[PDB]
């Protein structure tokens, strides 16, 4: 889905793209280890903040904490959360 | 037959069902000091038997 | 998904779209209830870069003409077998 | 707007209206004082209480929402454009046309475009609304003019427009009156207002399949003059408002249904 959307987007703004997967597979939250009170970022959000990335294209969430440091765009699909049980 | 204070018939008063209490009671103050429930007082103040077991 | 399907766990708490497609996709699994939180996906980049504004306009541009809806229908409609 | 922002006549004799309300002033540019309360009213009250700002409520006279007819903007969008009003609140959708010149915040109410009918169509591509030239003439979809939907139907099915010159053209309630009578069976309008009004009615009128077929899925936002720093602040706050379940409470104290 997202890569097809990326193709349709790049066909309009003179783009050249290099796509590469995340390092560890974790989505990303603030993380603070002892002797370091600042909750340093880890995940693809931390990779983007580091400088290796230029844009993230994945089904990311728009929770309050993420918007503090990174400017988002208008959402393209609203949804919620649900529970899965065997039946 | 009926339910607690959750039904839309009480959230939105209906012309068929009538909700009334005893006037000049502690319940009057209780419904006169709730922010969200204020509108029910609007119904309750409209018609409530200023009465007793007669009601 | 594999663990809870193998009855190692009982229920999985996850986003509505992923499970809503996968339940109709694999077999025998259905979700119960509805959302208790509501939000959507989006694109994210570093602060103050014009790509952000331009793609934000382009996303609504695509939404107006049904391109996103058509793509979603194409990629989720062949399910619920 | 009918469910969101409600305007009422002042208190019986005093002038300071009933509590849980905010004074508002309709201008003529007799500045009578009315009292406004509703969903957006409480939203703005909480926002101002959390970001420590003061405000006054002013209505508009030139049209309901406003369109770019003859290259001039009327309505709330035009008022914000001409810098005669720093902010706009209430029923105002989001799309590419308005986003060119005016900023916007994160949406807080997921809206859509749906079809109200009586108690037959399953999409825009359906043969009924696509090429309406069959034997039975299904007539008079509502689509209140000069609003938020005509620009959307301007480039979704180009032949539907010229077939759609005659309809119910008084208000949203006029469509309900005509549906109850039977002069028409088609209505197309915003999802939120239609859902709310179909919620509370004697008997109940059944909308189409539901939110599963909404066109142009967007969200209601807050307009504001461009480059204002203020925007960023409120944006963050808006997300926090979705965290504490505030939206659920402020909806359940303003949304319900006798059938829906
Ligand atoms: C972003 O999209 C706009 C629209 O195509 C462009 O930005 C500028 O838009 C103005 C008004 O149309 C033009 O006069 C400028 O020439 C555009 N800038 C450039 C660099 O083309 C542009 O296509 C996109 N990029 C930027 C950086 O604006
Ligand atoms: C959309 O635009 C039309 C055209 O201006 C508006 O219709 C006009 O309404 C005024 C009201 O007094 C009449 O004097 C004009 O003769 C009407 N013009 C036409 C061409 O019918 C219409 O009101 C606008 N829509 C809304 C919702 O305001």
């Amino acid at each position: 889905f997202c890569i097809d959307l990326l193709i349709k987007l790049a066909r309009t703004m003179n783009f050249t793209y290099e796509v590469h997967l995340v390092a560890d597979g974790k989505f990303g939250t603030q993380e603070r280890v002892n002797n370091s009170n600042k909750k340093e970022w880890n995940g693809m959000m931390g990779e983007l903040l580091s400088g290796q990335a230029d844009m993230i294209v994945a089904p990311l969430t728009i929770n309050n904490e993420r918007a503090q440091y990174i400017e988002f765009s208008k959402p393209f699909k609203y949804q919620g959360l649900t529970i899965l049980v065997k039946k | 037959r009926i339910t607690g204070i959750n039904d839309p018939r009480l959230r939105n008063p209906s012309d068929k069902f009538i909700y009334a209490t005893v006037k000049q009671s502690s319940v009057d103050i209780y419904f006169r000091r709730q922010v969200e429930l204020s509108t029910m007082y609007r119904h309750m103040e409209k018609h409530n038997y200023e009465s007793a077991a007669e009601a | 998904i594999q663990a809870v399907r193998d009855n190692k766990l009982h229920a999985f708490i996850w986003d509505s779209a992923v499970l809503e497609f996968e339940a109709s996709q694999k077999c025998d699994l259905v979700t119960t209830g509805e959302l208790f939180f509501r939000s959507g996906f989006g694109i994210g980049m570093r602060k103050d870069s014009p790509w952000k504004q331009n793609v934000s306009l382009s996303i609504l541009k695509s939404h107006e003409n049904g391109f996103m809806e058509d793509l979603d229908k194409t990629w989720v409609r062949y399910q619920e077998c | 707007e009918r469910p969101f922002v409600i305007v009422e006549s002042p208190d019986p004799g005093t002038g300071g209206c009933v509590p849980n309300t905010v004074p508002c002033r309709r201008q003529s540019n007799p500045y009578t004082k009315l009292c406004c309360k509703g969903f957006c009213i409480d939203i703005l009250k909480k926002l101002a209480r959390v970001v420590k700002f003061s405000y006054d409520l002013y209505l508009v006279t030139n049209g309901k929402h406003g369109k770019r007819v003859r290259g001039v903007w009327n309505g709330m969008i035009g008022e914000v454009y001409y810098k005669r009003a720093d902010m706009a609140i209430g029923s105002l959708t989001i799309n590419e046309e308005r986003s060119e010149i005016v900023d916007f915040s994160v949406p807080f109410v997921e809206t859509g475009i749906s079809v109200m009918v009586a108690r037959t169509v399953s999409g825009l591509s359906d043969k009924k609304f696509q090429r309406p030239q069959d034997q039975y003439p299904p007539f008079r979809f509502g689509t209140v003019p000069n609003g938020s939907t005509e620009r959307n139907i301007r480039s979704n099915y180009r032949d539907m427009h010229t077939h759609m010159v005659k309809f119910n053209q008084r208000s949203v309630e006029d469509a309900l009156t005509s549906l109850k009578m039977g002069k028409l069976d088609a209505f197309i309008y915003d999802a939120a207002v239609l859902n709310y009004m179909a919620g509370k009615d004697e008997g109940c009128k059944l909308v189409t399949i539901g939110s599963g077929k909404v066109f142009a899925t967007t969200g209601y936002g807050i307009a504001m003059q461009k480059d204002s720093h203020w925007k960023r602040a409120i944006d963050l706050a808006l997300l926090q408002f979705l965290g504490d379940g505030e939206t659920q409470k402020l909806e359940t104290v303003w949304l319900s249904g006798i059938c829906q």
